[PDB]
Formats: structure tokens, C-alpha cells, sequence
């Protein structure tokens, strides 16, 4: 009944091939990158942080926030499987469940309702919905949540820029572009409040 | 010439309070809880609150610019 | 779609943007005249004092009409969705 | 249904491997 | 960690270029790469990874959750370090531009527009000449912060 | 005299080889991808949602909206074939028929008219046209339909952009860039209107 | 193609934008001139005052000529299409 | 051009060698493609120029015309039925 | 490539663009100066009053100089092709 | 070698581009001020008037400094090449 | 650095084993190649900065400097006879 060693290896290599998809569609990678995309866009820098470090910080942030779920998968699924306590079929299910639970904690009821009706299936409990339908609902909630956080992050930088523009216009110099003057002020206020540490607390802790 | 000088003079004292105003807005809008993020109405309330709290210090500085401009 | 449907859609947005901007700039425009006649009475040729009254009234207009403008655009977004099957019919 | 099509195919391969072994 | 340092200097180059009414990151990126090579930064990293084998054995041991959070917090390290290096220059850029604005504000006929573009970029390039004059000391302090983080990862 | 087992396998392996072509030309993938592309460019964000996430969302959406035709293929062409009830040649026709019907429901008669004349075949009824003619007509109709939906979603973001520029020009701060201030309002409108759930629901309901 | 044919096409494209742009801006140009004369008559100089009338008139001009601009553009696109076989040979 | 380059004695075009026709045919196709592309580029260029000047007239020199022009560029291609008009002309360009 | 020839190609290219750009801008510069002079004489301070006339004369200039600019660009390309043997011996 | 020597190289390179950009820009900056002060004296308020005069002198400066900037880039390349031994030793 | 990492006691540089000399050779040659290569990069970066600042001087902020700098980047390399200059120094660099 249990999959043979040859077939289990084939399944293992298959999931490694789809590993980039699982990061950007099932884990918290999508929300972090979108929020960090807003932060770069909000400040006057266009490509200054560069794409490489943002993804690298996002990957490390995901491993931080996915550590509880990854450890739960390790304990429940990997440990019985390594010790040959359980078969491969049930070990795979034991690993799938923590991922499903985490995606439910970061989704909305309205999003699930739309896709479960879209799939044209019958279900009564959100806890046993297929992962094929949970994934589109999860990322849709993630994109909406990220836009909410990004909108809140965009407001203080908009506040600073509007104040500087008003001050320059009030002083009479209708000739100077507000962006050049406002950029150091936005950066200074981003540093002396330790903005990134605050963003870490409101982003890593946003999942719970 | 006089208007820009008084604005700089105003930025000496009013600017420090304006810096405090900007400090509070950034601190609050960065420190969000799970309940605040998931509620759209609460986000707009803080957006209005951060908006209005900005207006009072900004109005004083611009008034200091206007008063010297007439004089 | 049809060329007439585009013009209908184009005018509605143009009517919408006109109403959205007019509610805010009307109070500032009137205050500008009020400051202008004041400077005509005292013969002062300064041109920077009028910035503050316009800015204060503009924020007052935003605070007064903020909910109405956001609701109008939000219902407009729903309205295009409702008429989407009609265009695709 | 169509979802069970992949499940049935894998089980047949597993059964063929199990019988062969 | 090594990418974080170099891109922070790329951040330093672009903030100066942006404030200079303006590729300047590449100038700092190339020079910072020379700093990495000249200070034997590559040798130190190789010494760090072999030391990692000693104090962090292959069998039992991996990065914990705290290591991920410390590495995720390096974005704030970038901005704080980049602002610290450029704070003196950026103030100079603002004060001359504000001084130029107020001094020429008497006649609104002149304005600045493109005339302000030329003036701003000439001073911005000149300030970058000052930035390169004292950039080495900032790099030495930055490398110490980065090296300490690396040893923390390998638990050395 | 159905195709021999060796030829039947050779045909099926060829269809898997053209699987990207079938998805990108014969399915709903193209229209969803284009509409998402227009929406992303409509806002101030260049590539914040990222290309992999956009395609990932579209792949799940195009699978859900085509579940009815996928089931019809299974119930009329796969199960009779596996139960040894239909000739393999008949089963291939039974699978192609629902796919042709679905593509005809989402095509424009003008597209069929130009391609039928282009192919130079004398066919009158708009149901017995070849797949060689139907596929270019279908993909052409999907591109035009996506542009119409893309223009529809673009208008509200154009309204916000013009209002912000007009308000800034009213205060005389012409030097201030309208795009930096416009973006948080574009995020604001899209999130309190529940845009992500709304657009994916409309795209799902569009194919009918 | 022959260089003369290119200039023809270039001229009619520049004529197309000139006619289109003038029909939209001329209403705004006159209104701005009218307001400036009125401000000079009352001896005031407010730069930001003559913005609401120009914006509204321009939006009204866009709404009024919605069918005309669409008809002009659609016929111009067809004209280039029908002019293509003349060039290729 | 290619006949003189190949150094062969050709009396009529309808009997040239294949090796001298393939480079010439692809050369003409590229040139003919550019002419058709220029025809299609003009209507979208006119829209971009029109919207750019209208925005500049109202005094907003910081708003990018590309964002504003894009919805109208798409609409022009729609109500003219571009994806049927362009393809029919391309197919008809070989007749 | 000798440095002397490089400067000669640089100068002739810069001389050509200078001739073309000056021939186009000058009609707009003259009109903008005339309107600015007119505004000063009547003492009005409208800003965008001198935009549409500049656009019209610029577009009209391009129509009139279409033949001239096309011929010079073609001549210049032919000249560089003919000068190629001198560059590389 | 030592990082300080690399700093001297990069400061030297940035110093050269400052000389290059100054020779080109300063002729345009002077003309911009001359026209701007002339407009201020004559109460002329055409903001876009002083673009072609800046462009003309900028193109003229490039032609006039064509030989010098060449000689300088080539000799800088030779200076670095002859300084390669510093790296090897 | 490498003898410390290899954990072998050798008193003089000329007696190091080849097992540790090979990684030390390529590591040093990489540093030399990067230092030589980036110095060649500097004159081409000088052209980019000059042309970009000139374009930004006239307000032409949208014109990409890279396409304008490309013809001048090629000219600098051919005027100095670059393909012979780098190879001559590279050949003479070794010992």
C-alpha cells in the first residue's frame, strides 16, 4: 500500500522542482515583498535598495515567521517518517496539514466563499477544504492585506512631502521642486525612529 | 526676503514641535496590530487622526509666515 | 465596444472628475478673490499671503467632503462592474 | 472525477511495482 | 551579508546622485568592491566559513529563528549607515540649494528650472568628491558591524 | 480499427508537449493574464504583484472556470474510453467537442468571418469550423475582450490621477509630482472596494 | 517609400494633432485671457485664480467633442490602412 | 544588390539562384515590415501628442502623459477592431 | 581612427542637430517672446497664455521644414557611407 | 594595492568629469543668467524662452572642446595603463 | 591565509604544497583580474557620467544616457587601440 522507495524519491524531487512556487504562493513571501515594494516606492529612491537584497531579506523574514509551522511539520511528519514510525502516505498528509492551518490563519471568510463557489464543489467546514482552492484564496487575502499595510506605510511619507511642499510655497519660492528637499527629511525620520524595526514588528507579528 | 527669514526663525522653535508631530505620525502608522490591519474602518480613522494632528502644527508655522508677510 | 459606449463612458468619468475637483477648488477660488479684494483695498502688492487661506480652506473642504467623494468613487467602481456584462453581451 | 485520475494512475504504478517486487 | 554592505554603498551613491539632481551608485559599487578586495575581505570570508565548520558542526546545527530575524533587520542597518555617511553632504546639498533659491527669489523672472538643474548637479558632483575623500573610514566601521553579524551567525 | 496502443501513447505524449500552447491559446489563461497586466500598470506599482504571482493566480482561475468543460471531457471521453466503450478515435472526438463549444461561446463572429475567408474554406454554420481556424479567432477575441475590461478598470484610477493633479495645480505647487501622492489613494480605493476579490469574481463570471 | 510620400503622411499627422489640440485648448485660451483682463481691470494679480474656469471649460470641451474626436481618429486609422496598398507598390 | 555581390550572370529575375534569393527576400520583408509598422505607429503617436499638449496647457508639467494616454490607446485599438483589421491587412499584404 | 577625424565627425553631427533644432525652436521662441511682450504692455500675468500659439507655430514649422529636414538626414547618411573608405584604409 | 590609492584614483576620475561637465555647462549657465536678468529688467515672463540659447552654446562648447576632451580621455586611459604596474607590484 | 586554513606548518613560502597553492593561486588571480578590470572600467564610466550630466543640464531628464553614451564608449576603446593595449599589458603582467 505504501509507496515504494523509487516512487517516494520521485515525489521528493518533484516537490523540490516546485519549491519556488511553494515559497511565493503558500508561505508569507508574497506579503513581505509587496509591503517592501511599497516602502521602496514611497521613498524617493526608485531602484536604490535593489531587487536582490529585498528578496534576500524577505526570504530570511519568511524563514523566521514560518519557523513555527516548519518545526511543526518537522516534528509531526519528518520525525515519524525518519524513524519509520509511519508510512509515506500518512507522513505526506501530516506535513500538508500544518501548511493548510497556516493558510487558514491568513485568509478571510469572504475569499474562501468566492473560490469554493467558483470551484463548484460541496463543503461545510473550512478546515477540510482542498488545498487547490485554499491557495488562490490565501494569496488574494495576502495581496489585500499587503495593500492595507503598504497604504499605512505610505501615509507618513506623503505627510512629510506635503508639509515640505507647503512650506516652500508659503515662503514664496514657487520654483524649487519639493522632492529634493523632502528626501533627506524622509530618510532622517526613517532612521531616527528606527523605521525598519517597527515594520518588522508589524509584519512578522501580523501573521500570528 | 523677510518672509523666508521669519520662517527659518519659526522653524527654530515651531519646527522642533513639527518634528515631534512627524515622529508621532510615523511611529503610530508603523506600529499596527492584527486587529487594526484587518479592519478597513480603523485604518481610515487613524488616517484622519494623523491628518488632523498634522494640521494644527503646520497651520501655526504657516501663520507665522503669513503674519510677517503682511508686516 | 461601440464608439458611442466609449463616449458615454468617457463623459461619465469626465463629469465625475469635474464634480470631484470642483467641490474642493470652489471654496479656495472664492477665498482667493476675498484675499484679492482685501489686497486691492490696502494696495499691498504681496502675493504670498494668500497661500495660507487657500491651503486651510482646501483641507476644510477635504474634511467636509471626504466621505462623499470616497463613496462616489467607490460606487462608481461598482457601477462599471455592474455594466460590465452589458458591454460584454 | 478528473482529480481522482492522477490518484488512480499513481496507485496502479505502485501496485505494479509492489507485485513486481 | 557581503551583498548588504556593497548595496549599502550603492545606496550611498544613489542618494547622493538623487540629491545631486541626477549611475553614481556604480561608481561607489566599483570602489567598494576595490575596498573589499584591497582589505582582503574575500580572505576573511573564507576564514569565516572554515571557522564555521569548527564552531558550527555540519551534523547538528543550523540557523535558528533569531538568526533569521537578525538578518531580516539589516534593512534598517542599510538606511542608518547610508544616512550616517551622507548626512554631512546632504545637509550641504540642501543648504546651498535653499541659499540659491532664496537669493534668486527676489526676481521671479529668473526662477531655476533647468538653470537650477545645472547648478545642482555641478555642486552634487563636487560634494561626491568630498564624499570619496573620507569614505574609507566609514567602510572600516561598516565592515566591523558586518563581520560581527557573521560571527554571530556561525556562533563564534 | 482504432489506433494501436503504441500510436495512442505517442499521440498523448505529443499533447502533453503542446500543453503550454493549449493553455495559452485554447483556454481562459490569456484574458485573465492581460486584465491583470492592465490593472497592475493602471496603478503606480510597476511590478509589485510580480509576474509569477500573477500567472499563479491566473492558473488557478483558468482551472476553476474550465472545470465544467474539463468534467465534460472526463464524463464523455475519458470514462467511456477507460471502460472500453468507445473507439480511441471516437474518444478523441468526444474530448474535442466540448472544448470547441466553449471556445465558440467566447468568440466574436467577426473573428470567425475573417479567418474563414483567410483559410478559404466554404463553411456556413458557425459550429463545424476547424480548430485551425477557431483557435486564432478565439485568441483574437480574448485579446479584444481583455482590452475592454482593462479600459473599464483603468478609468477610476485615471479619475484619481486627474483629481490629485488638478488639486495640486490649484494650490500652485506645480513642481510637486502628482504620481507619488496619487498612489496611496489608488491603493486606498482598490482596498476599500475589495478589488482583488471583486476582479477575480468578475473574471470568473465573465466566461459565460 | 518615396520621401515625398513620407512627408505627406508626416504633414497629415501633424495636421491631425493640430486640429485636435486647438479645438480643445482654444476654449481654455479664451477663458484664461478673459479672466486675466478682469483681474487687470480690478488691479489684482493672482496666479492660481484662473485655474478652475480653465479646468472646467477644458473638461466641457472634451465632453462636447467626444464623438468628433472618436470619429476623426477612427477614420484616420482607416485612412492609413486604405493608403497602405498604395505605398507597398 | 545580391546579384552583383554573388558575381553571377543573371538575365532575368525569375531565374535567379536560391542562394541569392533568400537573403534578398528576407531583406525586402524587413523593409516592408517597417513601412507597415510606421503606419500603425502614427495613430497612437498622435493620441500621445494630443494628450501631452492638453495636460501641458492646464499647467501640470509633472503628470506623465503615458499613463493618461494608455486607456485611449487601448480604446482606439478596440472600437476600430484592431486585432481583425491588422491581421487581415497583413494577410492581404501578400496578394 | 585618428583623433582629428573623430572631432570632425563629432562637429559635423553637432552642427547638423544645431541647424535642425534652431530652425524648429526659433518660430516658437519668437511667438513666445511676442506674447510675453504683449502681456507686459497690457500688464497681465497669465502664464499658460503663451502655450497654444507656440505649439501651433512649432507644428506648422515641422510641416514646412519636412522636405528640408528629410533631405538633410538622407544626405548625411549617404555622406557617412561615402566617407567610410577614408576612415578605415 | 591599498584602499586609499583606489580612493585617489576615483577622486581623480570624478575630478576629471567635473572639469568635463564644467566646460560644457558653464557657457550655458552664463547665457541662462544673462537672459533671465534681461527678462527681469524688461519685466518679461517667458519661462521657456531661455532654452535654445542654452542649447546653442552647449553644442558650440562641445564642438570647441572636441580636441581637448579627446586628448584628455585617451591620456587618462594611458595613465591608468601605465599605472597597472602599481597593481602588479 | 591558506596555510592557516589548511592547518599545515610550513616555514617558508617556496615550500608550500600544491594542494594549498592551487586555491591560493586562483584566489589571488581573481583579485588581480578584478583590480585590473575595474580600472579599465573607469574611463568608460567617466564618459557615462559626463554625457548623463550634460543631458540632465538641458532638462532632458527622459532621454536615456546609455544609448547616447554607447557610440562614445566604442570610440574611446578604438582610439586608444584598446584591443592591443590590454593584451600587451596582460601578457607583460605575468612575471
Amino acid at each position: 500500500e505504501d509507496y515504494s522507495v523509487t516512487l517516494q524519491i520521485l515525489a521528493l524531487m518533484t516537490m523540490l522542482g516546485f519549491l519556488p512556487a511553494m515559497v511565493i504562493l503558500m508561505t508569507s513571501f508574497t506579503r513581505i515583498v509587496v509591503v517592501m515594494s511599497i516602502l521602496r516606492q514611497a521613498m524617493g529612491l526608485q531602484q536604490t535598495p535593489s531587487n536582490q537584497v529585498i528578496i534576500g531579506i524577505a526570504l530570511f523574514l519568511t524563514f523566521f515567521v514560518m519557523s513555527p509551522v516548519l518545526n511543526e511539520i518537522n516534528d509531526k511528519a519528518v520525525q515519524p517518517y525518519l524513524n519509520e514510525q509511519v508510512t509515506a502516505r500518512e507522513a505526506f498528509d501530516a506535513a500538508q496539514a500544518p501548511m493548510k492551518a497556516f493558510m487558514l490563519k491568513q485568509t478571510r471568510i469572504k475569499d474562501l466563499e468566492t473560490f469554493v463557489t467558483m470551484s463548484g464543489e460541496q463543503v461545510d467546514n473550512p478546515e477540510d477544504v482542498s488545498m487547490a482552492v485554499l491557495i488562490p484564496a490565501f494569496i488574494t487575502s495576502e495581496l489585500k492585506t499587503a495593500f492595507q499595510i503598504g497604504f499605512m506605510l505610505f501615509l507618513p511619507f506623503l505627510i512629510i512631502d506635503l508639509v515640505v511642499a507647503s512650506v516652500l510655497m508659503a515662503m514664496g519660492m514657487m520654483m524649487l521642486s519639493p522632492m529634493i528637499v523632502s528626501l533627506p527629511f524622509k530618510l532622517m525620520l526613517f532612521v531616527l525612529v528606527d523605521g525598519w524595526n517597527l515594520i518588522l514588528s508589524t509584519l512578522a507579528g501580523s501573521f500570528a | 526676503a523677510s518672509v523666508l527669514i521669519v520662517g527659518a526663525i519659526s522653524l527654530m522653535w515651531f519646527g522642533e514641535a513639527l518634528a515631534r508631530s512627524l515622529f508621532s505620525i510615523m511611529s503610530r502608522l508603523f506600529d499596527l496590530q492584527r486587529e487594526e490591519i484587518f479592519d478597513t474602518a480603523k485604518l481610515f480613522d487613524i488616517a484622519l487622526g494623523a491628518m488632523t494632528d498634522l494640521l494644527f502644527p503646520l497651520f501655526l508655522v504657516l501663520a507665522t509666515l503669513f503674519t510677517a508677510a503682511m508686516i | 465596444m461601440t464608439p458611442e459606449m466609449f463616449v458615454e463612458l468617457f463623459r461619465e468619468a469626465l463629469w465625475m472628475v469635474l464634480i470631484m475637483v470642483c467641490a474642493i477648488i470652489i471654496p479656495s477660488l472664492l477665498i482667493g478673490l476675498i484675499v484679492a479684494i482685501f489686497q486691492a483695498a490696502t494696495s499691498i502688492n504681496e502675493q504670498t499671503l494668500s497661500f495660507l487661506p487657500r491651503l486651510i480652506v482646501t483641507l476644510l473642504a477635504l474634511m467636509l467632503f471626504g466621505h462623499w467623494m470616497t463613496q462616489m468613487l467607490m460606487e462608481y467602481f461598482y457601477g462599471l462592474i455592474e455594466r460590465l456584462p452589458q458591454v460584454l453581451y | 472525477d478528473f482529480n481522482d485520475l492522477l490518484t488512480k494512475a499513481i496507485n496502479n504504478v505502485n501496485t505494479l511495482q509492489k507485485a513486481s517486487g | 551579508v557581503t551583498q548588504f554592505m556593497i548595496q549599502t554603498f550603492v545606496l550611498l551613491g544613489q542618494i547622493l546622485g538623487m540629491q545631486s539632481s541626477l549611475l553614481l551608485g556604480q561608481l561607489f559599487m566599483f570602489l567598494t568592491t576595490m575596498f573589499f578586495l584591497a582589505t582582503d575581505g574575500h580572505l576573511k570570508m573564507l576564514q569565516l566559513v572554515v571557522f564555521s565548520f569548527k564552531t558550527l558542526p555540519i551534523g547538528s546545527g543550523s540557523l535558528n529563528a533569531v538568526d533569521f530575524r537578525e538578518m531580516a533587520g539589516w534593512l534598517g542597518i542599510m538606511f542608518q549607515t547610508a544616512l550616517s555617511m551622507s548626512l554631512s553632504g546632504i545637509i550641504a546639498l540642501l543648504t546651498i540649494n535653499l541659499s540659491f533659491g532664496v537669493m534668486t527669489r527676489a526676481a521671479p523672472q529668473l526662477n531655476i528650472f533647468s538653470l537650477g538643474f545645472a547648478f545642482a548637479l555641478m555642486v552634487g558632483l563636487l560634494l561626491c568628491w568630498y564624499i570619496l575623500a573620507g569614505l574609507y573610514s566609514h567602510y572600516e566601521m561598516f565592515w566591523t558591524v558586518g563581520e560581527a553579524q557573521i560571527c554571530r551567525l556561525i556562533r563564534l
